RNA sequence: UUGAUGUCACGGAACCUUUGUUGUCUUCGACAUGGGUA
C-alpha cells in the first residue's frame, strides 16, 4: 500500500 | 403571518447593525411564542424562502446571539386592553416566560423590570373569595419587590425600579401588611431623583412629607393641571397637601 | 504541484466506500474483491495512493482503482424540481442543520 | 430545648386545568467488477 517507497526498474517507449 | 416577518426580516438584516438584529429577534420570539400556545397562526405550514441563505443568515445569529424589549413591548400591549379579564390573562403569560430569565445570573434590568411589573399588575387584579386578604396578591406584591431589590443592589437609585418597589409596598399596605424593612429609605431616594407629574406618583411623595417633613415637593403638587381623568384624586392629593 | 481536496469530494468518496462494502452481487471469496472491499475502509487516510480529477486549484473525483464508481455530487433531491419534492422533507443543501 | 392561671392547628384535601397525538401501501430488476492491449 505505498507505506514504505520502493526503488524499481522501469522501461518506456 | 409570524413566518412572513421572519422572512422580511432576513431580506434587508445587518449584523452589525443593532436596529436590525433587534427586528429579527422580535420576529423570531414572536413566531415561537404563537407556537407554544394553540393558536391559530400554527396552521401556517409553509416555510422559508431562499433556503441557503436563509439558513447562513439564521446560524449567524445565533452566533451572534434582547429578551427584555420584546417583552416590554408585550407587557406595554396589557395595559391597553379594556377589560380586566384580557389583562389578566396576558399578565399571566408574561410572568411565566419571563421567569427563565429572572433565575439567570446574568439578567437584564430591563428583563427584571418587566417581570416585577408584571407581578405587580397581576397583584392588582387578584379578587377576593373570602374574608381574608387574597394570600396570592400578598405574594405578588412580594415578588415584585424581590426582583426590583435585585436591580436596587446594583443602583440604590434606579428611578423605574424605585417607582415598582414603592408601588408594590404601599399595596402591601393596603392589603393589612406592614410596611418592608427599608421603606423609608426608598422613600428617600425617590425624593432625591425629582418631582414626577403623575398622579400614581405624587401619593408617594406626600408619603415622604408626612415622614420627613419637606416642604418643596407640596407647592409642586398644587400647580397640577386639573384637565386629567382622574380628577377625583388630584382634589383629595391638593387636600392633603393644603 | 498539489491540490486541495474540498469536502464536497471527501463526501463523495465516503459514498463511494459504502457502495463498495455493501455490494449484494460481491463475490463470496474475499481474496477477489477489492482492497477498498476486502479491509471495509471507511475514511481517507494519509499515504493512500488514488486517482484524482481535478481543475485549475481543486480536485473534483477521487477513484481508488483505474475503472471505478462515479459518485454523482448532488443528492437526488436536486434531480427533481423543488416544488415536487416534499412538502415537509430533509435538508439537501450545502452544511448541516444541526 | 419549653414556661405555666388561657394553644379549637385532628382550624386548612397540594387542590384546580391539558387526548401520546400526527405523517408513511411489508414494498421490489438491472447489473456487479478493473483494467487489459500496445
Ligand atoms: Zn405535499
Amino acid at each position: 500500500a505505498g507505506e514504505k517507497p520502493v526503488r524499481m526498474w522501469v522501461k518506456r517507449f | 403571518n409570524p413566518i412572513r416577518d421572519i422572512q422580511d426580516r432576513l431580506k434587508t438584516a445587518k449584523f452589525d447593525n443593532k436596529d436590525d438584529m433587534m427586528n429579527l429577534a422580535s420576529s423570531l420570539y414572536k413566531y415561537e411564542k404563537q407556537l407554544m400556545d394553540s393558536s391559530e397562526a400554527t396552521l401556517c405550514q409553509q416555510g422559508l424562502s431562499n433556503r441557503p441563505n436563509s439558513f447562513s443568515q439564521l446560524s449567524q445569529f445565533r452566533d451572534s446571539d434582547q429578551t427584555g424589549k420584546f417583552w416590554q413591548n408585550e407587557y406595554e400591549a396589557c395595559k391597553n386592553f379594556q377589560t380586566h379579564k384580557e389583562r389578566r390573562e396576558t399578565l399571566e403569560q408574561i410572568i411565566r416566560f419571563l421567569q427563565n430569565g429572572a433565575e439567570e445570573k446574568d439578567a437584564d434590568d430591563l428583563l427584571l423590570k418587566t417581570l416585577a411589573r408584571a407581578y405587580f399588575h397581576r397583584g392588582l387584579l387578584y379578587r377576593p373569595k373570602g374574608f381574608s386578604v387574597p394570600a396570592r396578591k400578598v405574594e405578588a406584591m412580594k415578588k415584585a419587590i424581590a426582583y426590583c431589590e435585585i436591580i436596587l443592589d446594583k443602583n440604590e437609585e434606579e428611578s423605574e425600579a424605585l417607582r415598582i418597589w414603592l408601588y408594590a409596598a404601599m399595596e402591601l399596605r393596603r392589603c393589612g401588611e406592614e410596611y418592608p424593612e427599608n421603606f423609608a429609605e426608598k422613600l428617600f431616594y425617590l425624593a432625591n431623583d425629582g418631582f414626577i407629574s403623575e398622579l400614581y406618583d405624587i401619593r408617594l411623595f406626600l408619603e415622604y412629607t408626612e415622614r420627613e417633613e419637606d416642604n418643596n415637593f407640596l407647592d409642586m403638587i398644587l400647580q397640577e393641571n386639573q384637565d386629567r381623568e382622574r380628577l377625583f384624586e388630584l382634589c383629595l392629593y391638593k387636600a392633603r397637601a393644603c | 504541484e498539489e491540490y486541495e481536496i474540498p469536502e464536497k469530494a471527501r463526501i463523495k468518496y465516503k459514498e463511494l466506500l459504502r457502495v463498495y462494502n455493501n455490494n449484494p452481487q460481491a463475490v463470496p471469496e474475499s481474496v477477489f474483491q477489492s482492497r477498498v472491499a476486502r479491509e471495509n475502509v471507511e475514511k481517507l487516510k494519509s499515504g493512500d495512493l488514488v486517482y484524482f480529477k481535478h481543475n485549475e486549484k481543486y480536485v473534483e473525483d477521487i477513484v481508488p482503482v483505474r475503472i471505478s464508481r462515479t459518485v454523482d455530487d448532488r443528492m437526488i433531491g436536486k434531480r427533481m424540481s423543488a416544488d415536487l419534492r416534499p412538502c415537509h422533507g430533509d435538508w439537501v443543501e450545502d452544511g448541516d442543520l444541526s
